[PDB]
């Protein structure tokens, strides 16, 4: 915006690589209908789905936790960007993250939040149940301000 | 067994229920109707009503 931040270097390699958003264990986003449902509690017949996939999940992706994750398995150097709680579960992402060698220094820390936990309420509008988010978790409460400057330079 | 290993002793477990359901009422039928040469008294079964009781010992 207007200056630089913390002190010039020539920079190690592999060139770093930033992933931003929300450090999550497993979690699919991609979700859509399939005409091909397994039985609905035998979850040893649901492998036969994963060689026989839905095509928007043949190869699924991820958070940008996975993404940094397997950037560092396979020869790069990765950093992580977000916020997550103060309690065991944030700990244990980020302890995740630590032994995987992905540079947590972009992971801000919120002492009052409960890590993957959002506060919805539900109603009932036009005869149909919803919800509605009331406080947000902290992997989608990071500010402008909890950013990190080396990381986003480097 | 479409998914998983199946149980080593499922063909044993399978062919005995196999035998209660319909092994005993496929041969307690062709029982005839034991009649005396003199056709006087009759006796037959009434497979229907057939049943087995859970062991006492």
């Amino acid at each position: 915006v207007d200056y630089d931040d913390g002190i010039d270097f020539p920079y190690d390699d592999p060139p770093l690589v930033c992933c931003f958003g929300a450090v999550q264990k497993e979690f699919v986003p991609v979700v859509r209908v399939h005409d091909n449902p397994m039985h609905p509690d035998i979850y040893s017949q649901w492998k036969m789905l994963q060689w026989d996939p839905p095509e928007f999940g043949r190869a699924p992706g991820g958070p940008p936790s996975n993404v940094a994750i397997s950037h560092v398995r396979l020869g790069g150097r990765a950093a992580f960007m977000g916020k997550v709680g103060g309690d065991d579960y944030g700990e244990e992402l980020v302890l995740m993250m630590n032994k995987e060698r992905v540079q947590t220094r972009g992971v801000k820390f919120d002492e009052g939040a409960s890590t993957a936990c959002t506060r919805v309420k539900i109603k009932f509008e036009d005869g149909k149940m919803k919800a509605e988010t009331v406080k947000e978790p902290p992997e989608d409460s990071l500010l402008a301000s909890e950013l990190n400057l080396a990381v986003l330079k480097e | 067994g479409t998914s998983t290993i199946p149980g080593f002793n499922q063909i044993q477990f399978e062919g005995f229920y196999r035998f209660i359901d319909q092994g005993l009422i496929e041969e307690l039928s062709k029982f005839p109707k034991i009649e005396d040469i003199d056709h006087e008294i009759e006796f037959q079964l009434f497979v229907e009503t057939y049943q087995l009781v859970e062991p006492l010992i």
